[PDB]
């Protein structure tokens, strides 16, 4: 019964082979839609500024990287800080949620819906543009 | 035909699950070494920010924070109270690196 436990061998080391093959697709994935999300940032506001003759004002703009805590307009904040701004403690009355800079250009729209499978023909015309000639496979099947 | 013989025909199946793989491998390495030539360089410096407008438009209706600290800065949160206990709700920011720069953006 050799042949039969080398086939079970074999079968094996595959489906080991092919979960690994699916964790690296999602993370090639992953680093598509931010390679996306990030020149296309960079594009909208380069066209942006070039209109306006001007870059925006200090304030008005949030430069990356960052994150967002979110909570309700009635919500209570306080918040101590040191002299150094090396340190912060924030008293929240109700919930409060974090997010990731890339994650609220996805929000943005900024990685053409494709983080939810749903493009336009104009999205997915200019989520290609912005990738390499070989990954334009990838972002057509991200969106179906 | 030639009976059994999945051998061969699994042999040659896994020698493609390599091609597949190292495929994959090597596109990654692609993706970053185009992610950071793309961040980390000049023409690109002043053009990586939102507006005030995307974020508030993203969480419609939120009082919004930005933080912008140093990466591995500790961002702790302590578990909460149940119901019975106050629930109380915070947020403690260390750096060792350098200041915290936080924005309120409401």
């Amino acid at each position: 019964g050799e042949f039969a436990q080398e086939c079970q061998n074999l079968e094996v080391e595959r489906q080991r082979r092919l979960e690994r093959i699916k964790q690296k697709q999602s993370q090639l994935q992953e680093l598509i839609l931010q390679q996306i999300a990030f020149k296309n940032l960079v594009q909208r506001n380069r066209h942006a500024e070039q209109q306006a003759s001007r870059p925006p004002p200090p304030n008005s703009v949030i430069h990356l990287p960052f994150i967002i805590v979110n909570t309700s307009k009635k919500t209570v904040i306080d918040c101590s800080i040191s002299n150094d701004k090396f340190e912060y403690l924030f008293n929240f009355d109700n919930t409060f949620e974090i997010h990731d800079d890339i994650e609220v250009l996805k929000r943005m729209g900024m990685a053409c819906g494709l983080e939810s499978g749903s493009c336009s023909a104009e999205d997915l015309k200019m989520a290609r543009s912005l990738v390499p000639k070989a990954l334009e496979p990838y972002v057509t099947e991200m969106a179906q | 035909r030639e009976i059994a013989d999945k051998l061969i025909e699994l042999k040659a199946e896994i020698e493609e699950l390599q091609q597949r793989e190292q495929e994959l491998d090597q596109h990654k390495v692609w993706v970053q070494q185009s992610i950071r030539n793309v961040t980390e360089d000049v023409q690109n410096s002043c053009l990586a920010y939102v507006t005030h407008e995307d974020i508030c438009r993203c969480f419609a209706g939120d009082t919004l924070l930005a933080i912008r600290a140093p990466s591995g800065t500790s961002l702790e949160v302590p578990i909460p109270e149940g119901l019975n206990g106050q629930k109380k709700y915070q947020i403690h920011l260390k750096s060792v690196s350098g200041p915290i720069e936080v924005l309120l953006v409401n």
